[PDB]
Formats: C-alpha cells, structure tokens, sequence
C-alpha cells in the first residue's frame, strides 16, 4: 500500500483521439468498453504495434525504458488467430512481446489461469 | 477637329490601363502556381521517403 505513487507519466499510443480526450499515463488502467459483433479485437493489436513508451517531451529521454507488450487472448477462432500471426509476425513486432491465449476450443479451466500468467 | 480630340486623348491612356491590369493578372495565375507546385511537391517526397524508410525499419525489427 506504501508502494504505489498517484500517477504522474503519460504514454503515448499511436493514436490521437486516446491520447487527447483521454490521455494515456503510465500505471493507468483503462477499461475499454467494447460491444458485440465489433473490431474492438483489431483496434487492440492494431494500436499494440503502433505503440511505444514515451516521454521524451517532457525533457526525459527514452533509452532506458524496456517496452513490454505483453499480449492475451483468449476464445480466438481461426480467422483471429491468424490476424495474430499477422500483426507479430508481421515484420519481428514479436521483438517486444509475447503472445498467450485459451481458445474457446481450449478448456475453460485453463483458461481461467491464462491471464495470471502474464500478470 | 479638336473637340474629338479630347475624346481621343480620353482613350488612349485607358488602352494601357487595360494592359497594366492584364499583365498583373498574368503574372499573378504563373506565381499562384509557383508557390503551389513546389510546395505539394516537397511534401509528396517527404512522405514517399518516409512510408519507405519506416518499413525498412520495421523489416529490420523482423
């Protein structure tokens, strides 16, 4: 409790509009309020490879900040999943990142540990 | 006679106004253009070099 610090470091995204109306910081949790037969899916991997950690207009550089793209699916068909393999692996985007994800076909079990995992 | 005279030396100086007004209104269609011919230009090789450069980076990320 006597750990975390209120926030005090913006990220950058990628995109505009969730960097302006709502702005991107550090130790931040946002919740992403998606619907039903949506692309919420590829607006997620699509700003993942847009994205990298950023300060350097504050006066800070950005040498020493690893970027850890941690990344979590989970209930993928087989058109997704691809789009996956698409995005990494499109060029080594995999170059910062990891991928875990429990099908829908995998157990549910598992995957309740899934994210646990990367957590 | 003189009288129509006056309506000559009325004229003349107005054909050349007509001419003053025209050689601007040239001038200034080339110079409209100019500027705008070089400036889209210098932005359409900015961007060409930049969507290339960038992937080129992103494949030396692969």
């Amino acid at each position: 409790p006597v750990a975390r610090r209120k926030p005090e470091q913006f990220i950058q995204t990628g995109i505009s509009t969730i960097d302006v109306m709502n702005t991107l910081v550090r130790g931040q949790k946002l919740p992403i309020f998606s619907g039903s037969g949506l692309p919420a899916n590829e607006i997620a991997a699509q700003i993942a490879r847009q994205a990298t950690v950023r300060p350097d207009l504050s006066g800070e550089g950005e040498k020493e900040e690893p970027f850890a793209v941690v990344f979590a699916a989970m209930g993928i068909t087989q058109r997704e999943l691809s789009y996956f393999i698409q995005e990494f692996e499109r060029t080594g985007a995999l170059s910062r990142s990891v991928l875990f994800l429990n099908k829908a076909d995998d157990p549910t079990i598992e995957r309740i540990l899934t994210p646990r995992m990367a957590l | 006679s003189k009288l129509e005279a006056i309506l000559s030396q009325e004229v003349e100086a107005e054909i050349q106004a007509l001419l003053q007004e025209a050689e601007a209104k040239a001038e200034a269609v080339k110079r409209e253009a100019e500027e705008k011919a070089k400036a889209l230009l210098q932005a359409r090789e900015r961007a060409l070099e930049a969507q290339y450069r960038a992937a080129l980076r992103r494949a030396e990320s692969a």
